[PDB]
């Protein structure tokens, strides 16, 4: 027998997730790629990104703790 | 690991990518900048906060990534108490900024091993008052050693439940009711499992993780990564979507914020994994009270699911995902109801086309597959 009965609890919501429940990261390491500007400038990638809105985008990773902001750099 | 600098330019690329994509940016600050007496040195963060203010950038903040492994990474040990004080200091900086209401998340600890649970507990005692959400991380496998069988093993999927229970035990003991987020998560660490983390086979772990996260009280799940070098990326090096991107998009179109519960009447209750939410009300095909069921079949045969009273005779839309051949579960291409999912062009996502079933038919779920089912006119009061 490959038939399976489901039981549903539908009385009340057991939890409420954020509308952004399914969110994404960009690893901090990607900012050390010389092509950072070209990659994130890609119209094709922005279309895919828009598809997942609403979402958080976390810019973070091991490299979070080895990145220093330098306002002089170009 | 070496110190690297980044420019105002890099900050603008990142902010613009998020802003123009409708995403909310969370920026992790460097927690290893330390004073003589091993307090956090906030002076570099200060320069970034100033610059972001001056550009009107609406940005959320984190401080540090996996502080539990700082000793391993940088031969510096910061305890949870100190890290809490460091977060208190960042909170005071944010309150004095132009975005005084900016959100602060942390501490982005790894999964709750004894030493990580201790760090999280002391961090929440000290710094818990100033964070808007508790972030922690989870991986099922080591990308180097992960096997195809591991990706399909319900005993591997099940370990995530104990991780979640252990995090909530620490949070309920220190800051009851604080929101709990997965701040970094995927199939496998070390950049993913070669030829596995970028395939149809990655989808069992991703959809199970979403299901269980929602069911167990996790409010947000952050997928490592949207795009990047790791083969757990949703989008490859050519900006082409992989099966997990299509799975993620379909989850967003169908699955609502209100979490319910499904279970299988059998005692086995393994390999057949079921989740139930209210349908996403923003979906124009569906209406208040509709349900979205999603199911994973890790059996090597088709299973037939029967909906309970009073949903037995309802019109159901199927959204079944299966790999495009010839590489089976190791495929990087997916079909929805037998239609290959492909961009229309660089600016155009395809429609995601339902397959209506005959009312009162059993829900067919092939071996090694996953599907969404929307139950139309379910008229569930809790969903309205
Ligand atoms: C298939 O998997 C078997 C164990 O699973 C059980 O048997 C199959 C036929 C399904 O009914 C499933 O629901 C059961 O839980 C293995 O022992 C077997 O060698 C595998 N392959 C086959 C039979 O094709
Ligand atoms: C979580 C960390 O915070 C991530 O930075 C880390 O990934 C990064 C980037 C990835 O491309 C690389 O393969 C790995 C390991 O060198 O570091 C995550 C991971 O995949 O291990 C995880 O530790
Ligand atoms: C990074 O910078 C800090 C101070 O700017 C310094 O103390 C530390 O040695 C550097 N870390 C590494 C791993 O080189
Ligand atoms: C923090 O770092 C800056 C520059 O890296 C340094 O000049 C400053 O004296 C440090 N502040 C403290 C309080 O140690
Ligand atoms: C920043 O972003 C979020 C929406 O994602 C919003 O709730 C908040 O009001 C914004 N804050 C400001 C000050 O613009
Ligand atoms: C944590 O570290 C701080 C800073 O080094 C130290 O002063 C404090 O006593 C430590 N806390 C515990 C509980 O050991
Ligand atoms: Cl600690
Ligand atoms: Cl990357």
């Amino acid at each position: 027998q490959d038939v399976v009965d489901l039981d549903f609890f539908t009385q009340e919501p057991l939890h409420l997730v954020s509308p952004s429940f399914l969110s994404v990261t960009i690893d901090a390491n990607l900012a050390t790629d010389p092509r950072f500007l070209i990659l994130l400038g890609s119209p094709k990638l922005r279309t895919l990104a828009r598809g997942l809105s609403p979402a958080y985008l976390r810019f973070g990773g091991t490299k979070t703790d080895f990145l220093i902001f330098d306002p002089k750099k170009e | 690991f070496k110190n690297s600098t980044y420019s105002r330019s890099s900050v603008d690329v990142l902010y613009t990518f998020a802003n123009c994509s409708g995403l909310d940016l969370i920026f992790g600050l460097n927690a290893l900048l330390r004073t003589a007496d091993l307090q956090w040195n906030s002076s570099n963060a200060q320069l970034l906060l100033d610059y972001c203010s001056s550009k009107g950038y609406n940005i959320s903040w984190e401080l540090g990534n996996e502080p539990n492994s700082f000793l391993k990474k940088a031969d510096i040990f910061i305890n949870g108490s100190q890290l809490g004080e460091d977060f208190i200091q960042l909170h005071k900086l944010l309150r004095k900024s132009t975005f005084k209401n900016a959100k602060l998340y942390g501490p982005d600890v790894g999964q709750p091993r004894r030493k990580t649970a201790k760090m999280l507990k002391s961090f929440l005692k000290a710094g818990g008052e100033v964070i808007d959400s508790v972030t922690w991380h989870h991986y099922y496998l080591n990308g180097r050693t992960a096997t195809r069988e591991d990706f399909l093993n319900p005993d591997v999927l099940d370990i995530f439940i104990s991780s979640v229970q252990k995090v909530f035990q620490v949070v309920e003991s220190t800051r009851p009711g604080k929101k709990v987020w997965l701040g970094e998560t995927s199939s496998a660490y070390g950049g993913g499992a070669p030829l596995l983390s970028d395939t149809f086979a990655a989808g069992f772990m991703w959809l199970d993780k979403l299901g269980l996260s929602a069911r167990m009280g996790i409010e947000v799940v952050m997928r490592q990564v949207f795009f990047g070098a790791g083969n757990y990326h949703l989008v490859d090096e050519n900006f082409d979507p992989l099966p997990d991107y299509w799975l993620s998009l379909l989850f967003k179109k169908l699955v609502g914020t209100k979490v319910l519960m499904a279970s299988v009447q059998g005692s086995k209750r393994r390999k057949l994994r079921v989740y139930l939410h209210c349908t996403n009300t923003d979906n124009p095909r569906y209406k208040e009270g509709d349900l979205t069921l999603y199911a994973i079949n890790l059996h090597n045969v088709t299973k037939y699911l029967r909906l309970p009273y009073p949903f037995s005779n309802k019109q159901v839309d199927k959204y079944l995902l299966r790999p495009l051949g010839p590489h089976g579960l190791l495929s990087k291409s997916v079909q929805l109801n037998g239609l290959t999912l492909k961009m229309v062009d660089d600016q155009t996502l395809p429609p995601l086309m339902e397959k209506p079933l005959r009312p009162g038919s059993s829900l067919g779920l092939p071996a090694f597959s996953y599907s969404f089912f929307v139950i139309r006119n379910a008229k569930v009061a809790a969903c309205i």
